[PDB]
């Protein structure tokens, strides 16, 4: 709970989480072989953005983007129900 | 009369600054810091302790690894577990893993922990003066904290009740203006070589005295 994710209701349509969603989904698919329902933020050494996503060619996927204190971003995880 | 300044780094109580990276493990870094100091006091040997061991193994005591936790539950894990592995035997990879504690590699123990009188900076000052480095929680949620570089951190919107970040008070002092000397877990490149001076005796600034504890060894 201390150092936990904080849910950020009604932030789902903000451009920032749309760019992050696109960054996350496109990073993941680009390094795969062959072929916004919820926003949460966590203070770490930088910030984690945990985005629950509805994706389709339909799946519910969770992804975490880490932004470090130098502003460098990476996709920590991406998976689907 | 308590001293006017304490710096436990001068006495060899404090490990170099570490980096939690992408994991919500500040609680674990705060706990290893306070246990490193109490073990040093007991043994005369400074040994870096495994935050990864805490992240992976303290779920039964009600911590959630990289998803967050509490210094007190970490101290409770070490007590119930009968030990804690060294940083060197159980290195930090900044993700949630299945417990792989080995008792053969334990270099620390505790019998429990002491909570400092909540919200009492004079209690925190006695504890820091008499015991060593103290685990505390603070409000590190403000962008002013991220870009802190020098002097005394004061943040007018800082909560003494909504706390999100575990750190370690390694001393206190005054600028020629009283401060808590705080070790952070964001690598030595952040703030003042990984350290921050937080306003002391300014109505429990950022909740520094709200949730202060140390392990009993």
């Amino acid at each position: 709970l201390r150092g936990g994710y904080r849910e950020r209701p009604n932030h789902q349509e903000d451009p920032k989480y749309l760019e992050l969603a696109h960054y996350a989904t496109s990073t993941w698919s680009a390094q795969q072989p062959g072929k916004v329902l919820k926003v949460e933020t966590q203070t770490v050494a930088g910030t984690n953005y945990r985005l629950t996503l509805k994706v389709a060619e339909q799946r519910t996927c969770t992804t975490v983007i880490y932004q470090n204190l130098e502003g460098e971003k990476s996709v920590s995880s991406f998976g689907c129900a | 009369d308590l001293p006017k300044s304490v710096d436990w780094r001068k006495k060899g109580y404090v490990t170099p600054v570490k980096n939690q990276k992408q994991c919500g493990s500040s609680w674990a870094f705060s706990a290893t810091g306070a246990l490193e100091g109490q073990m040093f006091r007991k043994t005369g040997k400074l040994v870096s302790l495994s935050e990864q061991n805490l992240v992976d193994c303290s779920r039964p005591q009600g911590n959630q690894g990289c998803n967050g936790g509490f210094m007190a539950r970490a101290f409770q894990y070490v007590k119930e577990n009968g030990g804690l592995d060294s940083e060197e035997s159980y290195p930090y990879v900044a993700v949630d893993e299945i417990c792989k504690y080995r008792p053969e590699n334990s270099v620390a123990q505790d019998t429990g922990f002491t909570v400092v009188a909540p919200g009492k900076e004079k209690a925190l000052m006695k504890a820091v003066a008499t015991v060593g480095p103290i685990s505390v929680a603070m409000d590190a949620g403000h962008s002013s904290f991220q870009f802190y570089k020098s002097g005394i951190y004061f943040e007018p919107d800082c909560s003494s009740k909504n706390l999100d970040h575990g750190v370690l008070v390694v001393g206190y002092g005054f600028e020629g203006s009283k401060y808590w000397l705080v070790k952070n877990s964001w690598g030595p490149e952040w703030g003042s070589n990984g350290y921050v001076k937080i306003a002391k005796d300014k109505n429990n600034h950022c909740g520094i005295a709200t949730a202060a504890s140390y392990p009993n060894v």
